[PDB]
């Protein structure tokens, strides 16, 4: 499907064009195969992103990113990508809202869920190739601070840092307040403490 | 060695091959235990 | 690793250099030699640049700003018309031979500041590469005191017995692609 | 003139089927084409395989004229179609859909090039030592 | 004249033709009007320094399809005719580009979304099988 | 003449050949003094224009305005900057960076590139 | 895996075809009988044990720890095998369940 | 199980060995044939002939599956069908005017001249490849046997999708040159946006 939309959406095959007088192009990949050329990266990454967010296009299984000092675009769709949620942050303010936590708090009786949550398209999946893009925010803190501080051009936010660590880090209290090998150390005794 | 203005006496390798076929199997003795002892002194703690 | 003098990716250190000396290798990680002066050399900073000068292994390819291949079967109207000087200049430089060189040039520029630092004399080179190479490789080269340092070379031959005896024993390699070896040996052997 | 505000409609037609099945004929611009030049040409199925299944071979002006080499459009029109738009007397446009999308490029004329006798083996020896005298020993 | 020779008429005739890209449901809808002899519309209206192409779908078809123009210096196109009487013809020189773009923009998709359905849908299997004893 | 003479005699690798497409190679006439360019495999052959068919080591290529695409202001990762006035336009909002390169070899100088629709406009510092 | 792979990999391309080789040393008159073999849709029941009597039970993971068995279940395929002979008859297929 | 990522090329620097830089670029799209992966796009370094041109760090190879030895770029281009150096080039160059890049890709044009017709040019493949048999057509079927299905299957494993794969074999050259230029940063062995 991923295929279909582009073909019919403006991007030229391959066959279609004599290199030397359209090579300026962005070049397109779908899983490391080069599908095409095309004209426009910025409409068509924006219109990509529009439609994956809007369930069009399969957000935990479709990866979508730029790179636009070599004008290309690859898209995968293979398995076994790392990818973990962030907050979609636009026109530098979060996009979601109050208004969808009384939603969620409203699920003791409703049957609105993290998939409803999705699909309103405030959070994203990111892997790592396109974390290596993004501007993400340490804290809607900073991204409110931003007014003095030196950027003010995130894209997403961290929905908080401590999920940076595993299960058995997780157990573990204060962990920065630990000099950082201790931390390693509990995680190997943490499978040795009997329960 | 060999060239002007450079002191012949003083002039030394941290090489050990070289060493021995320039200055002979006594200076390797000398060499070799100054380059051990080196690497020991650095690490800071004295061997006898 | 332990941040010292200007020094440092020197000599390895610990069990690494333990090893490395231990199983006496011919082929150490980073093999030195402490080098002491004498004289004014042991004293003054620019003495000891001059003997630092004759012991750096320095390559030509290490001094060339830039090289070109120009065709001009007669320097006596030189494609290149800034060049037309040293024509004024080098007319009685062998002018019998002037008839025999290579319509194939090559022309090396040099930075001034770069053959300063080694305190290199051009005709040093000239004499250096004229000898390596030999007789056939004619050299010529500029005043000292112009702003564009410049190397002028063709390729001569041995005149009397160049006459197609058989085929010319060369099997008509280019001369252009010979003036590349050139090249291409000329810097990496040359040790000025 | 009426030229600034023309406006034009013709009816499109689309007949369900045709004698004659509708291709099309490719050319790179870099090959320089000129049809003009083209006083005769001839349109055979290759016959280095050795017919649906087989690449196109060209030759105009036969011997002398260019020759040139068809290959089959590899990718398929799936989720687009091709189509060619023709003016008809009547008024009208007719509009044919394409069967086959041809990639023509330049087969060499007499180039000419063994290598087979011994040009692997003094490959061996090649050092760029020479080129012009080899191909003329033939 | 002989079979292999082919017919340069229309080549020198410098007959020129257009060259257009359209969506499947288009194509679709022209397979399923046959050959009644029209599918709809053409229109193209220039102005002083712009002209524009558009094509507009029969209401019976139906029960705005802009064009936008390639350039066609990038290749040299021409078309030839295989006939059922086996006598091959160059018809003439292709002289124009075109892709047929949708006008629709997000409505459409669910079209698409339903065609996905249409080209994507054998049973995976799935259904277990509850239980079999024969 | 003078020094300020910038250095691009014509690099020159393709003007292949015009009959078979292949490369063309210099070769002599010692009778006309002229250079020729020739295809190796066929007969033909024509004239060179320059008497130059290489050189190497600009050593200082500059690359500091070209190869670097308008596009990259688009980034949002890279740092946009209230420092005004585009030489071109009367608008702030240039986005700069290092070298980006690792011909760059140590350079720490700064690259600014306009980003609104009336420049594209890239300079140097 | 189950949902596509397993059904994506029968499906995929391995139809068989075989003939014997009639007409050896003779023959003449037909066309060596040949044999086509296709499989398409797949079957996994939920997971079952077989008793030394033969019953089919439902399973359940804890019996499967303390008796050591094995928490599997069991699969089956939609076979087809596919006749146009060489001649007399291109039909005479049969639906299969195994 | 975390494995280095399928059908992506990165160029990496091999200082250690004889290629000066490699392309890697391991192709399967896991769920297809389930075959294997391979293909090297290597810029040689250090040797000389002696009055060649002594520069071998321009001397692109490519090591292919099956075959025994390694063989030049330009010879795998020729074996798909095109003659033409400009559209080899135009494959590998798509800027145009990057002169500098021309001649870079010089001396591969200089030592395709031998083998310049596609049927030798696949029987030097078949040579370098398959065992020594009089079967010279033979060894031709077998050499366009691997071009076609054993090189990059995840471009495809039919003749028509023989011509893009060409396009592809370009990038392969493209990007390994644009490292060696070092116009582009090489791809580290151990991020996670390699990995799978």
């Amino acid at each position: 499907p991923i295929l279909e939309f582009l073909e019919e959406w403006s991007m030229e095959n391959l066959e279609e064009i004599s290199p030397a007088a359209i090579a300026d192009a962005t070049k397109i990949f779908v899983n490391g195969c080069w599908v095409g050329i095309h004209k426009d990266p910025e409409q068509l990454m924006n219109t990509l992103r529009k439609l994956r967010r809007q369930m069009d296009i399969i957000v935990s299984e479709v990866s979508m990113i730029r790179d636009i000092r070599e004008r290309e675009i690859r898209i995968y769709t293979d398995a076994g990508r790392i990818c973990r949620p962030l907050l979609i942050v636009e026109k530098q303010k979060l996009l979601l809202k109050k208004r969808h936590i009384d939603q969620l708090k409203e699920r003791e009786y409703n049957n609105y869920s993290w998939q409803d949550l999705v699909a309103s398209g405030v959070v994203e999946y990111i892997d790592t190739l396109e974390e290596e893009t993004v501007m993400l925010a340490m804290t809607p803190d900073d991204l409110q601070e931003k007014e003095v501080a030196y950027c003010s051009t995130y894209t997403h936010c961290e929905i908080h840092p401590s999920m940076i660590l595993g299960v058995c880090a997780s157990i573990i209290p204060f962990p920065d307040h630990n000099q950082s090998p201790r931390n390693t150390y509990q995680s190997a005794m943490g499978k040795q403490a009997m329960g | 060695l060999s060239e002007k203005d450079v002191d012949p006496v003083r002039t030394t390798s941290n090489d050990i091959v070289e060493i021995f076929t320039v200055l002979g199997i006594e200076a390797v003795r000398k060499a070799l235990e100054r380059e051990l002892y080196h690497v020991i002194s650095f690490d800071g703690s004295y061997v006898n | 690793f332990h941040y010292a003098g200007v020094s440092a990716k020197n000599v390895t250190l610990g069990v690494p250099r333990l090893k490395e000396l231990i199983n006496i290798s011919k082929k150490p990680k980073t093999p030195s030699l402490t080098v002491f002066l004498l004289g004014q050399s042991a004293r003054d900073a620019e003495r000891a640049k001059d003997i630092l000068c004759r012991l750096e292994h320095t390559t030509l390819r290490k001094v060339t700003a830039n090289t070109a291949i120009y065709y001009d079967p007669n320097p006596q109207s030189t494609v290149v018309a800034e060049d037309q000087e040293w024509v004024n200049v080098y007319y009685e430089m062998p002018d019998f031979d002037v008839a025999r060189i290579s319509p194939w040039l090559l022309r090396v520029e040099l930075d001034r500041k770069h053959m300063t630092d080694r305190k290199l004399t051009m005709e040093q080179i000239a004499e250096k590469i004229n000898a390596g190479f030999g007789d056939d490789l004619n050299c010529i080269f500029n005043d000292d005191n112009a702003e564009k340092l410049v190397l002028r070379i063709r390729i001569m031959n041995s005149d009397e017995n160049k006459m197609q005896e058989e085929e010319e024993v060369v099997d008509k390699m280019d001369d252009d692609v010979f003036l590349r070896c050139i090249e291409s040996n000329m810097l990496t052997d040359m040790t000025l | 003139g009426p030229s600034s505000q023309n406006v034009t409609e013709y009816v499109v037609r689309v007949p369900k089927n045709t004698t004659k099945k509708y291709n099309i004929m490719a050319f790179n611009a870099a090959d320089k084409v000129n049809f003009a030049t083209w006083n005769q040409a001839r349109l055979e199925r290759d016959l280095s395989n050795k017919p649906e299944d087989q690449p196109w071979l060209l030759r105009v002006n036969g011997k002398s004229g260019r020759k040139f080499k068809g290959i089959k459009k590899g990718g398929v029109t799936e989720n687009t179609s091709y189509y060619i738009f023709t003016q008809c007397p009547d008024g009208a446009f007719e509009a044919f859909p394409v069967h086959n999308w041809y990639n023509f490029t330049p087969l060499a004329r007499h180039r000419t090039l063994t290598a087979e006798e011994a040009e692997e083996e003094w490959e061996r020896r090649n050092k760029v030592l020479n080129h012009f005298s080899i191909m003329q020993q033939r | 004249a002989e079979r292999g020779e082919l017919d340069l008429t229309g080549a020198k005739q410098n007959t020129g033709v257009w060259l257009v890209k359209v969506p499947k449901y288009l194509s679709q809808q022209w397979a399923k009007a046959s050959g009644r002899g029209e599918v709809g519309k053409l229109r193209i209206a220039k102005t002083q320094g712009r002209t524009e192409v558009s094509f507009t779908l029969n209401e019976d078809l139906a029960n705005e399809h802009p064009f936008v123009l390639q350039s066609v210096g990038g290749q040299t196109l021409t078309v030839f005719t295989e006939s059922s009487s086996d006598k091959l013809s160059l018809e003439g020189i292709v002289v124009q580009r075109a892709e047929c773009r949708p006008a629709a923009s997000e409505n459409y998709m669910r079209l698409k979304r339903l065609q996905i359905e249409e080209s994507s849908k054998p049973v995976r299997l799935s259904q277990q099988l509850d239980k079999v004893v024969t | 003449m003078e020094p300020d003479g910038t250095y691009e005699p014509g690099f020159v690798g393709i003007r292949f050949c015009q009959e078979c497409n292949n490369m063309l190679y210099p070769k002599e006439d010692k009778e006309n003094r002229i250079l020729l360019y020739a295809c190796r495999n066929c007969d033909y052959q024509q004239e060179a224009d320059n008497s130059c068919i290489y050189v190497n080591k600009i050593t200082h290529e500059v690359d500091e305005l070209t190869q670097i695409i308008a596009d990259v202001s688009q980034d949002p990762t890279l740092p946009r900057t209230e420092d005004h006035p585009c030489q071109k336009c009367g608008h702030k909002e240039a986005v700069f960076f290092q070298s980006h390169s690792a011909r760059a070899e140590d350079a720490m100088r700064l690259y600014y590139v306009c980003t609104a629709p009336h420049c594209g406009h890239r300079w140097t510092e | 895996f189950i949902q596509m792979s397993v059904q994506r990999i029968v499906e995929d391309a391995p139809p068989i075809d075989l003939q014997a080789e009639a007409q050896h040393a003779s023959g003449e008159v037909e066309e060596p009988p040949r044999y086509l073999l296709k499989f398409e849709q797949i079957y996994l029941s939920k997971p079952t044990h077989w008793e030394r009597d033969g019953a089919p039970s439902p399973m359940m993971p804890n019996e499967a720890r303390l008796r050591n068995l094995t928490y599997s279940a069991p699969l089956y395929v939609d076979i087809t095998k596919t006749v146009i002979k060489e001649g007399e008859e291109q039909l005479q297929t049969q639906h299969q369940k195994t | 199980q975390e494995k280095m990522a399928t059908n992506t090329v990165y160029v990496f620097a091999k200082k250690d060995s004889k290629y000066a830089y490699t392309g890697e670029c391991r192709s399967c799209l896991e769920n297809s044939s389930r075959p294997t992966s391979t293909i090297w796009v290597s810029m040689l370094a250090r040797g000389g002939q002696g009055a060649k041109k002594s520069a071998i760090g321009q001397r692109i190879v490519a090591t292919l599956p099956y075959i025994k030895q390694e063989v030049p770029i330009i010879i795998v281009f020729r074996a798909l069908g095109f003659v033409s150096d400009r559209d080899i080039l135009e494959h590998i160059i798509y800027d145009f005017e990057d002169p500098e890049m021309m001649e870079m890709v010089k001396p591969s044009l200089d030592e395709a001249f031998v083998i310049q017709e596609q049927n030798v040019a696949l029987n030097f493949i078949g040579s370098r490849g398959a065992k020594p048999g009089v079967t010279k057509e033979k060894r031709i079927k077998y050499a366009k046997e691997v071009l076609q299905k054993e090189m990059l299957p995840h471009v495809g494993v039919s003749d028509f999708c023989e011509t893009k794969k060409a396009y592809f074999l370009g990038y392969m050259v493209h990007r390994l040159l644009l490292a060696a230029l070092g116009r582009r940063e090489l791809d580290d062995r151990d991020h996670y946006g390699n990995k799978r």
